[PDB]
């Protein structure tokens, strides 16, 4: 058929009732209660502001008292193998013999830097060194142990198939066969968190990232109307389905340009494109703001929010302190519990540069980056990478990037690709949820809180 | 003189590019669909991206900026290369200019303005490359070039040589009209014309 | 197929200080010993890696394996004091015999 055919069909048998404009329905109330409880724990105060090698030690120690107890709790006395004994030892250097063993130690790899980053530095340098050959004039592809008295060779099959990067903490137990090299047979990770109970009328959340509002491209603008038309109920009508979505969740890069070379006028001039579509989407449906690696904000993870600035000057209203439940900015890593569900969001700039380095070993799809992000949520360290994604003073003596409760859905952004994964570890729950850009591929991800069952929205 | 200088600058700068553009004078790939073209412009129009035709452009808007204290009239005129002939005569009328707020009101107004242009040049036929080129005219009321140069302009600083080669890069000279929606805002009394064939 | 040219050898000394006051030879000792020697021009391929380290060691029963490891492409060798070390030098300059010493 034509597309008059449909026209004729949809618009002539249009119902016009339920729209009576006096007696509108009211949204689904959904409260974050983080929003005034305790204990903000990535506001750190700028003016404050090498520390690295502290938090190392910190980290190093927190995560070899956590295997430490793990192996108590599994590789206890009595625990036997197959025909020998099962023993355990302090030092790396201790286990020499025809018999299994268990020790803690931290792994050390390769883990080498891609080229495409090497040149994208290097042509704004002024006068560096080849980098290329700083990889080239070495002979390369081997897994070892440290732990501060030698490093053994960890050869293996179980470790093959598995995904390492060096400064993380296991305590595999093996035993050597013809050389100085350990075996494997199981691997062990810390021992499991305390997460809150799931609760037992409800909403849902919308989670959307990428939008990358530039001077440049005005296909962005149009897919921004259509997406606040969509959220106001007036484009898919059906207000009994559209209602239970309490708020959005705007995870991070809302503008998109080039910090080299920029004026005021262009930031201004983006921020007044959001600030307009902001004006549109607030006095329906909450909103939070989420800042990431390509906005106006520090480059580090921990990022403040953006200001009370930068916003037209018609926003004051919201800005005054008092309506905070109807636009909350917030840092880029945060733990909402949104109506006692624990949901952590990151803006994604973790996995980015995980994936920014080429590792020799572990034989950029869909499973790669979920497999990422579930060892990410095992190893109880978000920032994997220390100097490439944290910055200077993170925190004393307690870090907040190594997790100390295990949340419900970890929700990641500034993906390529859409996907999901539910992951069980130690009888415990955790649905891992990328989430894809906006300006290509702009899906809009509708998240519930009564089956934790995310949908997508494709909007072309 | 204060705030419509910029105004005007930036309206007959979106004029010259749209002109260009939509009359295939300048390969459509080195123009892009932008906003910022270090003033802020009303509509997401295609601003070329080359050296010599910004600077060009400017000093074209700004003399002729200079000149309207005395000038009633710009037209931009389209002829061809293999035989001097004009082809297209776009006018742009400035009749008292209301010489001596609300800037959203004047970017809207210049919208809608463009938005006529752009929609008058949707229903002219193709053109071609190869030579088909542009010119400049314009009509004063009352002034007179190529006649400052009778004391040798001893120069001293930057605006003198500035006024100087632009009052001497003048040269003399001597169907359907179409009107089109001009800026009936206060300040700027702007009006549109049109000519074919 | 005949040999034409002169040996080469060199020689690189390492020398632990007090907070960087340029280690002179009369108060601080060696601590390392290395060597290369130049593959080309040698003749009678000989079984020595054309490379060594020699490291002093008091003996505590981890750092020569520690040292081992991270190398794992040259043999190194230990000795308990800084005369030992000289005498192997010697040794091994009189078992080579090279022509030019540089540095």
């Amino acid at each position: 058929l034509h597309m008059d055919a449909l026209l004729t069909k949809f618009n002539e048998d249009r119902s016009l009732q339920d729209e009576n404009l006096s007696q509108p329905r009211t949204r689904v109330r959904i409260v974050d209660d983080n929003l005034y409880n305790k204990s903000n724990p990535f506001q750190l105060c700028y003016k404050k502001r090498s520390q690295y090698y502290h938090i190392y030690q910190y980290r190093l120690k927190t995560f070899r008292e956590r295997v430490l107890k793990e192996c108590d709790k599994r590789w206890d006395a009595g625990f036997t193998l197959n025909g020998q004994l099962v023993l355990k030892k302090d030092k790396v250097l201790d286990i020499q013999g025809n018999q299994p063993c268990w020790c803690v130690g931290s792994i050390y790899c390769e883990m080498k830097y891609k080229p495409n980053v090497l040149d994208e530095v290097i042509n704004d340098t002024y006068g560096a060194p080849d980098l290329t050959k700083s990889y080239t004039d070495k002979e390369s592809d081997e897994i070892m142990l440290e732990d501060e008295s030698g490093r053994v060779l960890l050869v293996g099959d179980f470790i093959r198939s598995t995904p390492f990067i060096t400064g993380v903490v296991v305590g595999i137990l093996g035993m050597e066969a013809e050389a100085g090299t350990f075996q494997v047979l199981d691997i062990c990770y810390p021992t499991p968190l305390p997460q809150n109970p799931f609760p037992a009328t409800r909403g849902k959340i919308a989670l959307v990232s990428g939008l990358n509002l530039n001077n440049t491209s005005p296909d962005r603008l149009l897919r921004l109307e259509i997406l606040r038309e969509f959220l106001m109920g007036r484009i898919n009508n059906k207000i009994d389905d559209i209602s239970l979505i309490g708020r959005l969740l705007i995870c991070g890069n809302s503008v998109d340009f080039d910090i080299k070379s920029v004026n005021k006028d262009e930031l201004m001039i983006s921020l007044t494109e959001f600030s307009k579509f902001l004006h549109n989407i607030l006095p329906s449906i909450s909103v939070d703001i989420m800042p990431g690696t390509n906005d106006p904000s520090d480059k580090s993870l921990p990022q403040q929010p953006f200001h009370k600035s930068l916003f037209d000057k018609s926003l004051e209203s919201y800005f005054n302190g008092s309506n905070k439940e109807i636009l909350n900015l917030v840092t880029n890593p945060y733990e909402f519990s949104y109506n006692g569900v624990d949901v952590l969001a990151v803006s994604g700039k973790n996995i980015n540069d995980i994936c920014k380095y080429v590792i020799p070993s572990n034989d950029d799809d869909i499973e790669h980056r979920l497999d990422l992000m579930e060892c990410t949520m095992k190893w109880q360290n978000i920032a994997p990478t220390a100097p490439d994604t944290l910055w200077c003073y993170p925190y004393t003596d307690k870090d907040p990037f190594v997790l100390d409760k295990w949340p419900h859905v970890y929700i990641v952004a500034n993906q390529p690709y859409f996907g999901t994964r539910v992951v069980e570890i130690g009888g415990k729950n955790i649905k891992i949820i990328s989430v894809p850009e906006f300006s290509s591929t702009g899906m809009i991800i509708l998240l519930d809180l009564e089956t934790l069952e995310a949908e997508t929205v494709k909007i072309d | 003189n204060r705030w419509v200088e910029k105004w005007l600058r930036v309206y007959l700068k979106c004029y010259i590019n749209l002109i260009l553009f939509y009359r295939n004078v300048y390969p459509p790939q080195s123009f892009d669909y932008t906003t910022y073209q270090s003033f802020n412009l009303p509509q997401f129009v295609p601003i070329n991206r080359h050296p010599a035709l910004i600077d060009y452009i400017e000093e074209l808007i700004l003399d002729v900026l200079s000149k309207l204290t005395h000038v009633y009239r710009f037209s931009i005129c389209i002829i061809n290369k293999k035989n001097d002939l004009c082809i297209e005569k776009y006018v742009l009328d400035f009749s008292e200019l209301q010489h001596v707020i609300t800037e959203t009101e004047v970017f809207d107004e210049f919208r809608s303005s463009l938005n006529s242009l752009i929609m008058h040049l949707e229903k002219l036929p193709k053109v071609n490359d190869d030579t088909i080129t542009f010119e400049a005219v314009i009509n004063a009321i009352e002034l007179e070039l190529g006649h400052k140069l009778d004391r040798n302009r001893r120069v001293d600083s930057l605006e003198e040589k500035a006024e100087i080669e632009r009052d001497s890069n003048w040269v003399k000279c001597q169907i359907k009209l179409t009107s089109l929606v001009g800026s009936d805002v206060g300040p700027l009394i702007i009006h549109q014309f049109s000519e074919k064939l | 197929s005949v040999h034409d040219s002169l040996t080469h050898l060199t020689l690189e000394i390492h020398a632990n200080t007090r907070s960087d006051k340029i280690p002179d030879p009369a108060i601080d000792e060696v601590s390392m010993i290395i060597w290369c020697l130049e593959e080309e021009t040698f003749p009678l391929d000989l079984d020595i890696a054309y490379e060594g380290i020699m490291i002093v060691h008091k003996a505590d029963s981890t750092f020569p394996t520690k040292i081992q490891h991270c190398i794992n492409e040259i043999p190194v060798m230990f000795y308990e004091s800084e005369f030992e070390m000289f005498e192997a030098l010697t040794d091994l300059v009189l078992l080579l015999d090279p022509d030019i010493l540089s540095g």
